[PDB]
C-alpha cells in the first residue's frame, strides 16, 4: 500500500497505488469505476475489504531556473506531487526543491504557481517567496479632509501592440 | 476572466505505460511535442489575463477603521476580518459555482485570496481616494465629495446628492441588498461562469473518455493488442489508437484555443471594465450596467470577476 | 539528462536559456513489486477421483 | 508512421502499389501538420487582428485625439500620444497628466454665506486651518471664494456636514467704490 | 451580427444511410456528437 | 553548374541549382542536410 504498483485482480489489471478507505462496495460486484469510467475503488478478491484505487504519482518536471547568463543554479518543481515521493520545500504546487522558503514577500519574478515566485538574490540564489501584491499603503481618510496636488510630472507611458 | 489551466501530457495520453507505443508515436515527430507547447502557451496566457484585470493597483489600499461613508454601507462588499477575506457578496459567489490519466490541472498565480486582496485594494481605493488612485497617487477624499464629482460626471449638479444624501445612501444600500438576496435566492446569475465550467469539464471529460475508443483497433488498452496479437499486427492496431487519439488532443487542445480566444476578449472586456469604469468614470452608455454610470465596485468569483455597476 | 538546468536545454533547443519555467520531462514512480490479488483459489476439479 | 520520411525515397524505393500505402501515410500526416499550422495561425490572426483592432482603437482616440477613457492610454489623465513604427507592428507613447506633490487641506461639501448653502462650481473648496479657498481636483490654486466660482441651492439646514464661511460677493466693492 | 446557423449532422454527412459505416463511427468515440455539441454551441451564440 | 537540374548522387534524388559555396566538408563527413533534414550538399564521389 501507499506505492504505484503494477497490480491484477481476479477482473482487472494495471497500475495504481493501492489504498484504504470507508468506501462502501456492493458484494456483488468485482471493481467500481469513476464519472470518466476511469478506475476507482475496487472489492478485495479475498474477504470483503473495499481497496480504495488512489491514482499514480504523476507530474511534470517544471525547472525553475534564471537566464544562463546570470547563474546555473536551478531548481526543480514536481508538479500535484508531494516530497514523499522521491532545498526541499512543499508548496502547493508541488515539491519545490532547490529554493530556500523566504517568508518575506517580493515582486513576483519568476511566477511558478498558486502564489508563489521565486527570483535569483541572497551567495544569490534562487528563492521562494510568496507572490507581493503591492506595498501596503493604509490611505488616511476623514470627511473633512482632502488631498490637492501641489505638483505635478508629465510621465511618457510606452505601450506596445501587435 | 480565465479558464482552468490544464496540462496534458501528448506521451502519457497518447501512449500510457507503454514503450512499444512511444517508438510509434516517436515517427509523427514534433506533433506531439506541439501540442504540449500549445496548452503551456494558453495556461501562461490565463495568468496574464487576471494580471491585466485584477493586477492594476499599484499599492495595497487598506480600509480604515472609520466606517463612515456618507450613510453607505459597504459591508456587504468590504472583506469579513474573521473569515479566506471575502466578503458576503464574494461568499455568495464562490458557493454558487462547483486525474493522474494524463492530465495535469495546474493552478493559478492569483489565489483567492490574493485575487480577494486586490478587490479589496480596488475597493478600499474606490471609496477612500476615488479614482485618483488609479491614475497616480492614492488622494483620500471624502465619500460625499466623490460622489458629488460622479454626479456632475453625468451633468447633475453637486446640490441634488446633499439635498437627497439620506435618500441615495438608502437607494444604494437597498440595491446591494437586493443583490445579495438575488445571489442567494438563485445561481442563475452566475450561469455565465457555470458555462466557462461546463464547456472546460466536457473538454476534459470527452478527453478521458475518447481513452476508452476503440478508433477501429481490436480493443482500446495498449496491453491488450501487445499481449494479444503479433508484433507486427499491433503495429496496425496501435497505430489505430494514435491516429485517432493525437485527433481527440488535437481537437481539445483546437477547442482550449478558441476558448482562449473567447476568454480573452472577455478578459480584455473585464479588463477595459476595470481600468475605465471601476478606475475611473466612463460617459459610454450601458458600458457600465444600465444607465448613467455612478461607480463600479469589483467583486471576485471563481474563475472570473463581478462589477457592481452603480447607475443613475 | 546530465541536471535539470540541461534538460531545459534540450528541451528548448539552445545552449542559452532565459528566465522561466519550462516543463522538461514528465515525473512519474515506476513499479517495483506486484500487489496480485486473487480470491483464495481452492477446492478443484476432482482429478484425484 | 510510414517507412521513411523522405517523398523521393519511396518514389524511388518501391513499386506504385507499394509505395502509395506509405505515401498516404506521410500525406496524411503532412496534411494533418499544415492542418495544424493553419489552425494556429487562423486563431493567432484573430488575436493579432483583436490587438490590432485595440492599436486602431487606441491610435484614434489617443493620437487623433483626446480619450478620456481613464487607465486606456497609459497610467494617468490622457493628455496626448505620439506614435512610432515598429517591425509588424506600433508602438505609442502615452502622454498622462500625473500628480507628483500632494497636500492634505482641510475640506466640507459646502459652505454658508446667509443661511443659504453654497456649492462649488468647477472644483472643491479646501482650507489650511485658517481660511476657505477654491481649487480644482487636479491641482492646487487656492482662490478665494466668491459668488463666480460658486452656486447657491437649497438651504443650510439640509445639507450635512456643511461649514460657514464668508462668500466674497464682486458687487460689494463696486457698488462701494 | 450573427452567422448562418447550420446544424449539420455528423452521423449523416459520414455515413449517408450506412449500418456498416455508422458501427465503424462509433469506434471513433464521441467525436461525432462532440462537433454536434461545437455546431449547437456556435448556432445559439449568433442569436446571442 | 547554375543551372535547374535533377540530381541524383547515390540515390541521393533531388532538384536544384550546383554551385559552390562557403560549406566547410570534413574528411569524413559524405553530405549535409538542411534544416529539414534534407540533403542541400553533397559531395562528387568520382573526384572529390
Amino acid at each position: 500500500k501507499n506505492k504505484c504498483v503494477n497490480f491484477n485482480f481476479n477482473g482487472l489489471t494495471g497500475t495504481g497505488v493501492l489504498t484504504e478507505s470507508n468506501k462502501k462496495f456492493l458484494p456483488f460486484q468485482q471493481f467500481g469505476r469513476d464519472i470518466a469510467d476511469t478506475t476507482d475503488a475496487v472489492r478485495d478478491p479475498q474477504t470483503l475489504e473495499i481497496l480504495d484505487i488512489t491514482p499514480c504519482s504523476f507530474g511534470g518536471v517544471s525547472v525553475i531556473t534564471p537566464g544562463t547568463n546570470t547563474s546555473n543554479q536551478v531548481a526543480v518543481l514536481y508538479q500535484d506531487v508531494n516530497c514523499t515521493e522521491v532545498n526541499v520545500f512543499q508548496t502547493r504546487a508541488g515539491c519545490l526543491i532547490g529554493a530556500e522558503h523566504v517568508n518575506n514577500s517580493y515582486e513576483c519574478d519568476i511566477p511558478i504557481g498558486a502564489g508563489i515566485c521565486a527570483s535569483y538574490q541572497t551567495s544569490q540564489s534562487i528563492i521562494a517567496y510568496t507572490m507581493s501584491l503591492g506595498a501596503e499603503n493604509s490611505v488616511a481618510y476623514s470627511n473633512n479632509s482632502i488631498a490637492i496636488p501641489t505638483n505635478f510630472t508629465i510621465s511618457v507611458t510606452t505601450e506596445i501592440l501587435p | 476572466v480565465s479558464m482552468t489551466k490544464t496540462s496534458v501530457d501528448c506521451t502519457m495520453y497518447i501512449c500510457g505505460d507503454s514503450t512499444e507505443c512511444s517508438n510509434l508515436l516517436l515517427q509523427y515527430g514534433s506533433f506531439c511535442t506541439q501540442l504540449n507547447r500549445a496548452l503551456t502557451g494558453i495556461a501562461v496566457e490565463q495568468d496574464k489575463n487576471t494580471q491585466e484585470v485584477f493586477a492594476q493597483v499599484k499599492q495595497i489600499y487598506k480600509t480604515p477603521p472609520i466606517k463612515d461613508f456618507g450613510g453607505f454601507n459597504f459591508s456587504q462588499i468590504l472583506p469579513d476580518p474573521s473569515k479566506s477575506k471575502r466578503s458576503f457578496i464574494e461568499d455568495l459567489l464562490f458557493n454558487k459555482v462547483t486525474k493522474f490519466n494524463g492530465l495535469t490541472v495546474l493552478p493559478p498565480l492569483l489565489t483567492d485570496e490574493m485575487i480577494a486582496q486586490y478587490t479589496s485594494a480596488l475597493l478600499a481605493g474606490t471609496i477612500t481616494s476615488g479614482w485618483t488612485f488609479g491614475a497616480g497617487a492614492a488622494l483620500q477624499i471624502p465619500f460625499a465629495m466623490q460622489m458629488a464629482y460622479r454626479f456632475n460626471g453625468i451633468g447633475v449638479t453637486q446640490n441634488v446628492l446633499y439635498e437627497n444624501q439620506k435618500l441615495i445612501a438608502n437607494q444604494f444600500n437597498s440595491a446591494i441588498g437586493k443583490i445579495q438576496d438575488s445571489l442567494s435566492s438563485t445561481a442563475s446569475a452566475l450561469g455565465k461562469l457555470q458555462d466557462v465550467v461546463n464547456q472546460n469539464a466536457q473538454a476534459l471529460n470527452t478527453l478521458v473518455k475518447q481513452l476508452s475508443s476503440n478508433f477501429g483497433a481490436i480493443s482500446s488498452v495498449l496491453n491488450d493488442i501487445l499481449s494479444r496479437l503479433d508484433p507486427p499486427e499491433a503495429e496496425v492496431q496501435i497505430d489505430r489508437l494514435i491516429t485517432g487519439r493525437l485527433q481527440s488532443l488535437q481537437t481539445y487542445v483546437t477547442q482550449q484555443l478558441i476558448r482562449a480566444a473567447e476568454i480573452r476578449a472577455s478578459a480584455n472586456l473585464a479588463a477595459t471594465k476595470m481600468s475605465e469604469c471601476v478606475l475611473g468614470q466612463s460617459k459610454r452608455v450601458d458600458f457600465c450596467g444600465k444607465g448613467y454610470h455612478l461607480m463600479s465596485f469589483p467583486q471576485s468569483a471563481p474563475h472570473g470577476v463581478v462589477f457592481l455597476h452603480v447607475t443613475y | 539528462a546530465l541536471d535539470p538546468l540541461s534538460e531545459t536545454k534540450c528541451t528548448l533547443k539552445s545552449f542559452t536559456v532565459e528566465k522561466g519555467i519550462y516543463q522538461t520531462s514528465n515525473f512519474r514512480v515506476q513499479p517495483t513489486e506486484s500487489i496480485v490479488r486473487f480470491p483464495n483459489i481452492t477446492n478443484l476439479c476432482p482429478f484425484g477421483e | 508512421g510510414a517507412i521513411s520520411s523522405v517523398l523521393n525515397d519511396i518514389l524511388s524505393r518501391l513499386d506504385p502499389p507499394e509505395a502509395e500505402v506509405q505515401i498516404d501515410r506521410l500525406i496524411t500526416g503532412r496534411l494533418q501538420s499544415l492542418q495544424t499550422y493553419v489552425t494556429q495561425q487562423l486563431i493567432r490572426a484573430a488575436e493579432i487582428r483583436a490587438s490590432a483592432n485595440l492599436a486602431a482603437t487606441k491610435m484614434s482616440e489617443c493620437v487623433l485625439g483626446q480619450s478620456k477613457r481613464v487607465d486606456f492610454c497609459g497610467k494617468g489623465y490622457h493628455l496626448m500620444s505620439f506614435p512610432q513604427s515598429a517591425p509588424h507592428g506600433v508602438v505609442f507613447l502615452h502622454v498622462t497628466y500625473v500628480p507628483a506633490q500632494e497636500k492634505n487641506f482641510t475640506t466640507a461639501p459646502a459652505i454658508c454665506h446667509d443661511g443659504k448653502a453654497h456649492f462649488p462650481r468647477e472644483g472643491v473648496f479646501v482650507s489650511n486651518g485658517t481660511h476657505w479657498f477654491v481649487t480644482q481636483r487636479n491641482f492646487y490654486e487656492p482662490q478665494i471664494i466668491t459668488t463666480d466660482n460658486t452656486f447657491v441651492s437649497g438651504n443650510c439646514d439640509v445639507v450635512i456636514g456643511i461649514v460657514n464661511n464668508t462668500v466674497y460677493d464682486p458687487l460689494q466693492p463696486e457698488l462701494d467704490s
